[PDB]
């Protein structure tokens, strides 16, 4: 128990004491980071150098000792089982992106001044996010919307490739103020347009023949949303999410359906050897397995609805059953009662 | 192929060429399960695959076609599975499994539950690791 | 069947070796785009302009044996069959698009620098999109939006007129840092503007009197979200329809629907020969034929609500059909029960 | 125009100026269809233009107005034969679509089958082109 | 009838020749709108003088017909009536626009370079959205989210103000590369924050200290969305009421409710008059007061859930009606069986 | 009842005099704003400190009187009583701003010129927003958002570094067209991210080498998203939430619900002790308490249910409820008629 | 005010304090309406400001005190009349006011619907301004 | 915890290990309240934790485990409380409240209400300050 308590801890918390710990390791790992980023100036690299020196070798200490520990504490799923179990755990981006950290700080520290180190730490930083939580809410919303992040992402890059291409035959000689061409090549105006197309100006290039500027205006009115709307459909996305997540079933009316598939998928393993005590309620064998594929087929679809949120769809499967029953029950006692009489 | 015209044969009773919810009943009642009319339509509307409310030979031969040991169905009761399992671990207690599998759901009888303990806890542990059992089916 | 299977490779995709090759022939036009990007410059122009030559030739006989051979292959569906359905299926906008290239390309290759040639590949750059899938999305999505996107494109036009007009009135007379009149003319303010509430700010024009500053900062703030409305809208379309996509109705519950609406239909067209077979189920002709427009209308009504997804219009009508049968059960049941006793 | 009133006339069955349900079910008995309740009050409501529950003589002249061969009922006509046609093209082949119209939906009679199978494949091929069979109605 | 035609083809219009019309004026003013702006510029000021003041007076005396005709045939309506019915109309904010616009090109023409007639075509280009079309959608919408479009209008605002006063305080004596103090006054630095928190960003002030540039990073990636969020909001709200828009119920299911809500409200009326025919279905009197109001009520209830869209709260009602309906007849049907046996 | 109508005219308005009041003291504070930024130009200085000095006496005079007579009045509610009762008012937060806004106003006017005083008008200019009504919608949606609100503010973020990093090593040494390195050091490579990530773009600092321009095309198209990703969240929760409540319960029909809980509640409380008048309706203790627990859990239930909007939940369980009930009526006739029979 | 006691009292007949669907009913029964329970329900439900499912004699007050040619039911009238009136004008053909009045929605006697038109149609035109007459009520 | 035993053991009747709706409506009619199969149904619901619609052990465990005095039970009887207050004040009068407890929810006995009122209103005040009442509870 105590492994699984030690895996627990460090991976996929519960708790207060190890949200501590791992804001007080992302805190850690920031400051590194904000120390690292003065180094870069080269005001601060006389002692700079030396306590990040020390700062590096005491975290890559540290994180070595948390990763063992993780790795001692990763069998206590049925996954993580054993020697094999151990690597497959270490299959995950997450431990590789550790791993790679650790051995790439030691092999610096081995071969004073470290010039990955900066870039050692920026992958780091990344350490934080557990068990992929934070990617995989992304990865999900965007393979919902695969079919709409594409479209936004093909017309907006080929309205940017046309429009690019027109500014550049419109201001291909344009001498500006200082005397420079502003758009002497077809990478110039590229360029120009991958600023403008995202509302970023920096304002190197501007457009200065009328063509140009005509151009420039007619286009940027309409081709700059194609490039906003990824940004609006991840976050109505996310927004439509969490309101289905505010309308999910109740764990416990699962229970029956989860016990319904797994009994049905049992028998049907069962039915497949004939000496089973599964035959206990020659040609009824052929029809046995049929009844018992069916009940697993139901049994699997009532789970899948059980696990999804409520819906239209549930209340109009649920009220077609109920009409059903009663409909059932009203000929059965209209059949009684004209039998009877 | 053959064996699914005998096997589609006995449930029709009567060689039109559709499996009526009455037929199903009828061989049902035949094996002696006693079913409700709900469980028949949810049953037929599974099968059926033209909403016609009846299940024809095509349909019948697609239900038999797919099959189980596919990922969407291992994914599925490895699900059903971590449904029941508490502490996130992948090891489910003897104890709770039996207690469940006989309550729960449709009720399995004593010799099933026991056949089922020793297939899938093969090791002497008190705990069945549901990951393995589930490769098992 | 051979002439579908190449109908169905070249077009409309559904397995991994189409994807393979359209991606590949994607990448390829990708490449060639990004060479022409690298010969605009004076610098790579010495064998560039040759390789480019070389590749634009072997892509237009590629291209060209790749759209004869989807003009041959295009006759296994009904609507092209013959030589006017080759000619229709030509009039489609992504045919047009692929003929206007290779045509242009054989030209320019007849009439040995390529001046067209880059937007020629520019224009080729649109062949991966097929069969309208992409632009078909934003079209619909746009129609729907229509009565909205005409509003935010109206409302903030007028805004950015008016305050450009403001501008232009408190900046007129104003000599820049560098001695230049930035807002010289109505023209320079109305680019200003355009650069302005699409939130690009170059920093060419910037307002220098504090009345043309207050008036920028007092809009800016407001007119700025008419121009970046769409966007949102457009995301949220986007996000709402794929929801709804998520609530389809099963494919399987819209045969029946479909049946009785052909049936009806061709039951509507036999009732208008008297001489017909239709007539196994003299006045009765008018009466027969109100009843069988009755039953086409039902159909088609039914069978738009099938192919519709689920909505609470569903289950209300659902309901009141259900609540309408048992009444009449009990209505029934009541009454013999009566006239029993 | 004038031939609507004496159709009107004849479902009315009582000169009082509405098609009740009642008097249009008492009208398919005489035709002898038997109908059903639920599928009458459906008639009535897509006929019916104020909600009211029975139909007017302005309305039945409404109904009477509209016909097909317009381009809102050809093209949903095409959708309904695209959605038994497999393969993505624009044929049919015979024998699936006499299977379906004589058992889904309203079951056709094996003389109006052979009858559309006639004006639809005029040609000999074991494939019905329904693009032309749509545009012949 | 003439007079109904001719409001219908000027206002409310519902054809192809009303839409030609409106968009060759539409047309007409944005040409002149662009000669305007032509003739801004000192290049083109030889004829483009002229040209104008001609196309401004043609259009005027154009504009002044079309509002005489307007006027005469507003009388087809109920409202507009009689003399004051045609004050009444001239009070409607287009018709006063209208009317300002043709008074002072009237009074420009009568007092030969006019500075005001850019301003004056400027206004003329609103008078294309008729009846208020546009701004009604936009003024329900923000109606409905006016306590959201508050939030982010106070709190960014809030958060704008607070930036800025800590821009200056940490930037405040800091020159320039040019040698001029960009934040030399809050005025400066509350312009800066303007241009910062709407993405802007001109480039003419950037803080220069690095604890003023770390404010700026630390505030811009928070605080710039409390300004954006408008645009989402609405942008989502507009959306959403499309969405609502595509469920509405028909129009015939509303008939009947307004036909009782009418003679609720004309028996409650008729029912003040002791003398009337109302009384045909002297303590009695307070009764069917009573009554005629809780049926009033009742109506006007039903109504507004009539023009409504359809909705769950719809669902339930019904089905609580029909369930009740089914409880009666169920209990009247074991009353008469107990009575009898 | 005067002290009640003090506190809510002065807090919690809701009628047009409040309104008015409100209005007028935001305007005041918004007017000696205003001044104060006139003042921080040395233009004005010469009587605009005088003017601003006369104005915020007489200003923190009447804060002071509004603030002790909001105290005094603060006694109507029953939270606040007595002499602990005003300490726990003067704990909201609001009335912390108050109470530090006039104590700093009295410390710096009796410590002529003030350099704190416009800090402290710009945090005055808080006091508009009474009860955190404003703050509390934010809070409220970004407490519902708060697993996504995390995810696109730390890929973002990451994002950004790894973006800047690679920036930072293209365009390490690359000096600019004024001689001086734009990204000199880390630090440099960090702003520009900040500036490029949240589409401001100054143009103090752009990429000069072309293999920064790449990786800033490449990137900027796609991290930009996951900054601006926030601002859509939250305006398509914000109407969302417009939208639920759009479909708010009515408020009478909670009201049985919340009787039926508070009457449970004392009935579970009374039945602690023995010698209690709930015994009107020795082992039964045991049973009694029971019930009562299970009688006030179902009127909890019910509660948050009444409370809730009206949802597919309430539609589904409330036709689960109707037909149990109609089953059970159904039973007892068939067994009646049986018994009968 | 003392006139609203008398009224709420003859409603009640038991002299409880809440005027239930049943005495109601029996109220209409001797006035003669005949209605339907689910439109005693409605009724109940509109007037009912406690959801108990009974009108309390303060609701009953708080029913009473709100009455029309207010702005919020002047309108809805005015909306109620536009539903009818086509052409989108202000005017009402008399034929289309007198026909729907005596088919649609609760069916007014022809003396109740002359009435209506002589004081809605006052002038001798043959449409009748719907605006006029909401303002009139 | 061996309370909880014998609770359990009188509310089985049957010593089976699962108390069914019958039973717990068997035990009401023996204490005498005449509940509804509703009322039975939603209780069994708000305390079964497995969804099998029966109360098991452990269910009874949990559901008599947790218990009143924490903060979400007791924001949500001051929000009931709330509901009844008028003028948005903490205070209640004791006539509103000793009506409202007699006639909304289940009616409350005389003597019951004038305990709550003697334990609630310990002042003389004719108000109820219910802040204080719930927090004595
Ligand atoms: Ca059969
Ligand atoms: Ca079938
Ligand atoms: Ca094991
Ligand atoms: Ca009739
Ligand atoms: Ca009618
Ligand atoms: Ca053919
Ligand atoms: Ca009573
Ligand atoms: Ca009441
Ligand atoms: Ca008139
Ligand atoms: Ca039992
Ligand atoms: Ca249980
Ligand atoms: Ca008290």
């Amino acid at each position: 128990n105590i492994q699984g308590r030690v895996y627990n801890f460090l991976e996929r918390p519960t708790g207060w004491k190890c949200f501590v710990y791992h804001f007080t390791v992302f805190l850690i790992v920031l400051i590194c980071l904000i120390f690292s980023v003065l180094s870069t100036i080269q005001q601060y690299n006389n002692l700079a150098t030396e306590t990040l020196f020390w700062m590096e070798i005491v975290l890559v200490v540290f994180f070595g000792a948390e990763y063992v520990v993780r790795l001692w504490s990763a069998g206590c799923r049925s996954k993580y089982v054993g020697v094999w179990g151990r690597l497959r755990f270490a299959r995950k981006p997450i431990s590789v992106i550790d791993l790679i950290v650790v051995v790439a700080s030691v092999i610096v520290l081995c071969v004073s001044a470290i010039r990955g180190i900066r870039f050692l730490q920026i992958l780091r930083m990344l350490h934080v996010d557990r068990q992929g939580g934070t990617w995989r809410l992304l990865g999900s919303v965007v393979f919902i919307h695969r079919q709409e992040l594409i479209t936004t992402l093909y017309i907006g890059f080929l309205g940017l490739i046309f429009s690019s291409y027109f500014v550049y035959l419109a201001e291909k000689d344009a001498i500006d103020s200082s005397g420079e061409y502003q758009f002497g090549s077809y990478a110039d105006a590229l360029w120009w347009g991958v600023v403008t197309v995202t509302t970023i100006g920096y304002g190197d290039k501007v457009p200065q023949t009328w063509i140009g500027k005509t151009i420039a205006s007619c286009f940027s009115v309409f081709a700059i949303s194609f490039f906003a709307l990824p940004a609006g459909i991840l976050g109505s996305g996310f927004a439509l999410k969490v309101q289905q997540k505010q309308r999910q079933k109740h764990f416990n009316r699962q229970i029956p359906a989860a016990a319904s598939l797994i009994q049905t998928a049992w028998r049907c393993y069962a039915a497949e050897n004939p000496d089973s005590a599964t035959w206990k309620i020659e040609h009824h064998r052929a029809a046995i397995k049929v009844i018992r594929r069916m009940q697993y087929f139901v049994a699997k679809k009532k789970f899948q609805q059980a696990r999804k949120p409520y819906d239209v769809r549930d209340v109009i499967e649920q009220y077609s059953q109920g009409h059903l029953n009663l409909m059932v029950r009203i000929k059965e006692l209209q059949r009684r009662l004209d039998q009877s009489l | 192929i053959a064996e699914f015209k005998e096997a589609f044969s006995l449930f029709d009773k009567d060689g039109d060429g559709t499996i009526t919810t009455k037929e199903l009943g009828t061989v049902m009642r035949s094996l002696g399960q006693n079913p409700t009319e709900a469980e028949l339509q949810d049953m037929i509307n599974e099968v059926d695959a033209d909403g016609n409310g009846t299940i024809d030979f095509p349909e019948f031969l697609t239900m038999m076609a797919r099959k189980m040991k596919d990922t969407d169905s291992e994914e599925e009761i490895r699900e059903a599975f971590r449904v029941f399992d508490k502490d996130g671990n992948g090891y489910i207690s003897a104890a709770e499994l039996r207690h469940v599998m006989t309550n729960l759901g449709e009720k399995l009888t004593d010799e099933e539950v026991d056949e089922m303990i020793r297939e899938a806890d093969i090791d002497g542990d008190g705990q069945v690791n549901y990951e393995e059992f589930v490769q098992m089916m």
